[PDB]
């Protein structure tokens, strides 16, 4: 087949250079399980028991008693398969355009397929990272003109039935108020019997600055973020904590557990960028691909991930 | 919409830690309280009469009687389940007492509630007697605890 | 005007030619517009410089976006433009 | 079947796309062995 | 809905080949060319086999196709995924002949699209090639060619 599709060849050649993404610091290594599917669903079901009223006591003779009744919960995950198409030079026309040092027309915006498709391939990987981040895609700083997705499909920043904290508009600056906020969040957090886990932190880079000040009278070798940890060591049964810090963020404080039993990822083997068999061609030097990508597989389970919004308006 | 399973699925795993208030849903099927001497009969389903009161209707009489939701004079029982893939309906009759959730007109402990029309539970003949206060699930749907003993003036 | 006959989406200078899509093939890109009074769901009307202006519109051409500023006098839209009008 | 493997010879276009699947796979192992956090 | 879902109760028999297409389940048109050029767009409703129209929302959310017709006229829906909410549309500049839902008629009576997305006799918008077939109680399509928009 390398012998025959030159295009199969150049790109096995160039994968190496594509950079892994930066979501993988976000999860554990069993945190993440590929699956097989393209475009569609995976279901589970969830029992659960509950009481419907108070015990019956035994004495003398008794018929009536009460019940202990269950319920089943179905949970369905969405999958969508996209796609993106770019121009680049023929495999023949090369050879026209590879100059000494550059090889492409820089005024025609024209690139060999390789470093076309390295670069498309990356640009890919930075929006997968958003979405997984943020739940929803968009091309716009404003983040308008979202793409409409399925339901079932939610992101670590969107997810639902989580716990949300609001810090007011005059409290921006307040770290005092941010840390109050924080600690009325992870008070509601209920872990369970999966409390004995390591947590995540992710910050943006405002955040970060603002946890390295003095603890407050200005305290001495205390920080906001050696307060934070020990807060987060309370209730984690004193397990690591790790902070990290995401451009892609925006004035939120994201803090959730790394067991797989509360949240677990299950995308599909296809997400990752992949190169399409069809190629247009014409009579000119300019071809087109199309490459592939799949969206969607993050589970979670209820009033487990706090989000903290700090209104900038 | 009215179904006792949500026909929607649920997005995220629930979180199974607490043990309290955790029975006051839709799909809570039977009676809080029961004996192993309670009759139980079943019958074809005429529309969705799950958790009401319940009469008998006949046909023009090719085929059987049926159950429709309902009250009044008419009472014959109370649906306490239903199987939505024979669209039977479980009925315990009149003659026999029962305890659980039943639909409520849209309160207090102690109130004599009687059926309506359309087989929902309303305040004051005299039917039931509320064990509770009414418990919202719906912008219409309201559910009560209610102990049924047979008719009485 | 009514003397449209296409848009130019890409320009070789060296060869001095411009690539056209006939009006009668759909389009959806950024176009250079007159100045920044248009708003999203906007009718749009080609001027006699070729600049899309907000509005007796022959074809149907809608904005998706605002107008942006990139120098002194360029303002692009993103404007998809469907046809003509009757 | 990875792309890694030099003695890999994809016969079709479907080979060569599990292949890069797995060579993912494996990348993604390899970073979490490598990561000390 | 495009493919009945309630289920049959017999096996069909495929044993005659006449007057098996007139069915609210064929997708597409009767003569299709591989130079039609095919978007796909949000689904809001059920437009299928009808006049499509642009709605922009608040700008949180992008555009979509709801079915309309009048000076909205955007395109037709020929084809509809449900898992996705993806609607096949095809650009009011782009020629197409296929079965239409037509309002509850003769071969060359000119139809323009309604409010609705449904055809109706009279700017004219296509040409019927045949009369109303009736597939449910309020349910009525005919086979009808579009070419573009013109007084």
């Amino acid at each position: 087949l390398f012998d025959e599709n030159y295009y199969a060849k150049a790109v096995a050649n160039i994968i190496g250079e594509v950079k892994d993404p930066i979501m993988y610091k976000w999860f554990s290594p069993d945190q993440i399980e590929d699956v097989d599917l393209q475009m569609g669903y995976q279901k589970t079901v969830k029992w659960d028991a509950f009481l419907n009223a108070n015990p019956t006591t035994i004495a003398n003779e008794v018929n009536t008693i009460s019940t202990i009744g269950f319920s089943s919960e179905v949970v369905r995950l969405n999958y969508l398969k996209l796609q993106y198409k770019f121009r680049h030079l023929k495999q023949t026309s090369e050879k026209f355009y590879t100059s000494d040092s550059y090889i492409g027309d820089i005024n025609n915006n024209l690139l060999p397929f390789a470093q076309a498709y390295k670069l498309a391939s990356s640009e890919i990987i930075k929006l997968i990272n958003h979405f997984v981040l943020t739940g929803t895609v968009s091309i716009q700083k404003d983040g308008k003109n979202q793409k409409r997705l399925l339901p079932n499909m939610y992101g670590l920043l969107n997810m639902p039935e989580q716990i949300k904290e609001e810090v007011a508009s005059g409290d921006k600056d307040k770290m005092d108020k941010i840390f109050e906020k924080i600690e009325a969040g992870l008070s509601k957090l209920e872990l369970g019997d999966e409390f004995s886990t390591p947590m995540m932190v992710i910050v943006d880079p405002a955040t970060s600055l603002k946890l390295v000040k003095p603890y407050a009278a200005a305290s001495s070798c205390e920080k906001w973020e050696d307060v934070l940890i020990q807060t987060i060591k309370a209730i984690n049964n004193r397990e690591d904590v790790y902070i990290e810090t995401s451009n892609l963020l925006k004035h939120k404080i994201l803090i959730y557990p790394l067991n797989s039993e509360l949240i677990k990822f299950k995308p599909s083997k296809y997400m990752l960028p992949t190169p399409n068999e069809q190629v247009d061609k014409d009579s000119t030097d300019v071809a087109h691909s199309y490459i592939d990508f799949v969206l969607g597989g993050l589970l979670a389970t209820r009033k487990t991930i706090l989000q903290v919004n700090i209104k900038q308006s | 919409a009215l179904m006792k399973n949500p026909q929607q699925d649920s997005g995220l795993l629930s979180n199974s830690i607490d043990f309290r208030d955790q029975n006051l849903i839709f799909s809570n099927s039977g009676g809080v309280c029961t004996s192993s001497k309670d009759k139980i009969e079943n019958y074809p389903a005429k529309g969705y009469p799950y958790k009401r009161g319940v009469k008998l209707s006949f046909g023009d009489g090719t085929t059987e009687l049926e159950v429709e939701a309902g009250g009044g004079d008419d009472l014959y029982g109370v649906c306490s389940d239903i199987d939505e893939f024979s669209g039977m309906a479980t009925v315990i009759p009149i003659t026999n007492n029962f305890t659980g959730y039943l639909t409520l007109k849209k309160v207090n402990p102690g109130d004599k509630l009687n059926f309506n029309q359309h087989g929902e539970l309303e305040k004051v003949s005299v039917n039931a007697i509320a064990l509770s206060k009414a418990h919202k699930l719906t912008e219409d749907l309201f559910i009560v605890l209610a102990s049924v003993f047979g008719n009485r003036a | 005007g009514e003397d449209l006959y296409g848009i130019c989406i890409d320009i070789d200078e060296f060869s001095k030619t411009a690539t056209i899509v006939p009006i009668t093939n759909n389009f959806e890109g950024y176009l250079v517009a007159k100045d920044s009074t248009v708003k999203v769901k906007d009718k749009l009307i080609f001027n006699k410089d070729g600049a899309l202006e907000k509005v007796k519109a022959t074809i149907n051409a809608t904005a998706l976006t605002d107008a942006k500023q990139i120098s002194n006098e360029v303002y692009l839209v993103k404007v998809a433009v469907f046809g003509n009008k009757a | 079947a990875s792309l890694l493997d030099s003695n890999f010879v994809p016969i079709n276009f479907t080979e060569f796309v599990q292949a890069i699947s797995n060579t993912y796979k494996q990348r993604r192992i390899q970073f979490y062995e490598n990561l000390k956090r």
